[PDB]
């Protein structure tokens, strides 16, 4: 066979909450290898989290996660665990379960990594977006919609109920310091069509069950 | 033709604590063993320039003078059992030397630590850097000290030779069914 | 703490060789391991013990260690070598024993440079009546995916209220980004104009909007 690490248990949790990640291992004798967790904050580097001995008698932890995270394994069921408590907004990252080499010392290098599970800690609750028309100004003209202050992802944007597709550029959102998301979608249309064509952007935010159909018109 | 980086290991400005020893692999270089206790096991050091190995592992740490004899196959003690244990079939050399000038400050160098407590002995070449509070009684400690497993040496220049810091480098000579990459200059 | 210093980014042409360095105090005293993380992928070990490649890694990947600098060399660079590369060591004097470097983004220049297209949108009337003002700057169709966005009130730089994305691949294989400037309607009206300054490969495109609305 070949090595295989499949993490699960990620999601979104409020600060000071708790979460448990599980890593299912196959393709190697799970009872003989030291197991670790390595996380990566979004747009950031790799930070070592914790590790465990082949039997579970020895557990190591990073200074940041000491006293809050506890790592355990069940060699009978070939599973690694990472119980997370008192979660902070700095704990948001993609957590990989990794496999050490065969032998001692444990912690030199990590040749096998899992696919990765995402853990997001945010104080933000579910909020519908505020949609504002981006009016064109004075052969093509640009108009669009500003989808501001919504949580969580995703929001789908279409134009004229999908009848207008050419020239539509919907941008990836921003995660503001407030923890809320915002994005804009702009469509380039012929200048002559302004005044004689009505453009409506359709914003759907399923998590808040909010559909907004904002009409964009030239500013007088 | 590449020289083995022995001085990079030996002349490292900072050595690790014995509970957190640093291991470096030496490979694909000619081994001039000519670039204090010098104990070798399972090998003749007058033939060290006269041998080839697949890989050479270089472990480094710091202990007292009295603990140097513990760095050897079959030894017992707080260092051998809980901090650094060699296999009974160890092949290689152990080198230590006085380091009171480098690792002893007047007030005391408390950055160096050793493991006093553990629930099991260290299996050959194992390492343990955990801070888990040792439970000596019948009641679980619940993470609050129930003794801290590490103790600082506190190296001052005024200590005796049996308590002065010593820098130890453990060269492990290893053979496998693979081409030899570390050889003395006489078989390069 | 043992800190591993890596160059933030390195750009190389296809077929040439790229060099990614890893710096540290007496880095020759430690064994350096290299990891490759392709976009959207997990880290993969490509070099261990400073010279050795695991099974499956091509011979184009090479490692080296000397003094205070350890380098990873990739010869005959291909498009699939575009990834984040991390060097890793172990230290016993640091209290953080597993050390990962800052990482290097290796950019392969497989497609020619494209200047960005910038659209700046002033705050809408609707938003202004809601006691809010947002400046939207949309950047598109630029290669490589690296842009610097600066906001100027009249002619003075603005740093507070700026929120900028990271470049993302579009359908047409180019990159796009958006930057948002947050102001109250009072600051928006009190200035004669606001500018969105986009720098890309030494060339700058600036768009300006005015509160005359």
């Amino acid at each position: 066979d070949e090595v295989q690490l499949v993490e699960s248990g990620g999601g979104l949790v409020q600060p000071r909450g708790s979460l448990r990640l599980s890593c299912s291992a196959s393709g190697f004798t799970f009872s003989t290898y030291a197991m670790h967790w390595v996380r990566q904050a979004p747009g950031k580097g790799l930070e070592y989290v914790s590790g465990i001995s082949v039997n579970g008698d020895s557990t190591n932890y990073a200074e940041s996660v000491k006293g809050r995270f506890t790592i355990s394994r069940d060699n009978s069921k070939n599973t690694l665990f990472l119980e997370m408590r008192s979660l902070k907004v700095e704990d948001t990252a993609v957590y990989y379960c990794v496999k050490d080499k065969m032998g001692y010392p444990t912690g030199e290098y990590f040749p096998h990594w899992g696919q990765g599970t995402l853990v997001t800690v945010s104080s933000a609750s579910t909020k519908g977006p505020s949609v504002f028309p981006l009016a064109p100004s004075s052969g093509t003209a640009a108009l669009g919609c500003l989808v501001k202050d919504y949580f969580p992802e995703p929001v789908t944007v279409s134009w004229n109920s999908g009848a207008l597709t050419s020239g539509v550029h919907t941008f990836p959102a921003v995660l503001q310091s407030s923890g809320l998301y915002s994005l804009s979608s702009v469509v380039t249309v012929p200048s002559s069509s302004l005044g004689t064509q009505t453009y409506i952007c359709n914003v759907n935010h399923k998590p808040s069950n909010t559909k907004v159909d904002k009409r964009v018109e030239p500013k007088s | 033709t590449n020289l083995c980086p022995f001085d990079e290991v030996f002349n490292a400005t900072t050595f690790a604590s014995v509970y957190a020893w640093n291991r470096k692999r030496i490979s694909n270089c000619v081994a001039d063993y000519s670039v204090f206790a010098f104990k070798c096991y399972g090998v003749s050091p007058t033939k060290l320039n006269d041998l080839c190995f697949t890989n050479v592992y270089a472990d480094s740490f710091v202990i007292r003078g009295n603990e140097v004899s513990q760095i050897a196959p079959g030894q017992t003690g707080n260092i051998a059992d809980y901090n650094y244990k060699l296999p009974d079939d160890f092949t290689g050399c152990v080198i230590a030397w006085n380091s009171n000038k480098l690792d002893s400050t007047v007030g005391g160098n408390y950055n160096y630590r050793y493991r006093l407590f553990r629930k099991s002995n260290l299996k050959p070449f194992e390492r343990d850097i955990s801070t888990e509070i040792y439970q000596a009684g019948n009641k679980p400690c619940n993470g609050v000290a129930c003794y801290f497993p590490l103790q600082s040496y506190g190296f001052r220049p005024t200590y005796g030779v049996g308590h002065q810091p010593y820098r130890v480098v453990v060269l492990s000579f290893e053979l496998l069914h693979a081409p030899a990459t570390v050889c003395g200059p006489k078989k390069s | 703490q043992s800190v591993l210093t890596q160059p933030p980014s390195v750009s190389v042409a296809p077929g040439k060789t790229a060099r990614i360095t890893c710096g540290g105090n007496d880095i020759g005293s430690k064994s350096v391991h290299w990891y490759q993380q392709k976009p959207g992928q997990a880290p993969v070990l490509v070099i261990y013990y400073d010279t050795d490649r695991p099974s499956g890694i091509p011979d184009r990947f090479s490692g080296s260690n000397s003094g205070n600098t350890a380098t990873l060399t990739i010869s005959g660079v291909e498009a699939g070598d575009e990834a984040d590369y991390y060097c890793q060591v172990w230290d016993g004097t640091s209290d953080h024993h597993v050390i990962f470097g800052g990482g290097t983004k290796l950019t392969v220049l497989g497609q020619p440079k494209a200047a960005p297209s910038v659209t700046l949108f002033p705050p809408s009337s609707e938003e202004l009546q809601a006691n809010k003002a947002t400046l939207v700057c949309l950047i598109s169709d630029f290669y490589p995916g690296a842009v610097t966005v600066a906001w100027k009130a009249d002619s003075s730089p603005v740093k507070a209220g700026v929120e900028t994305t990271t470049p993302s691949k579009q359908s047409n294989n180019k990159y796009a980004a958006s930057s948002y400037l947050s102001l109250t309607p009072e600051q928006w009206k009190s200035h004669r104009s606001y500018s969105c300054q986009v720098t890309h490969e030494g060339s700058t495109v600036e768009k300006t909007v005015a509160p005359t609305e």
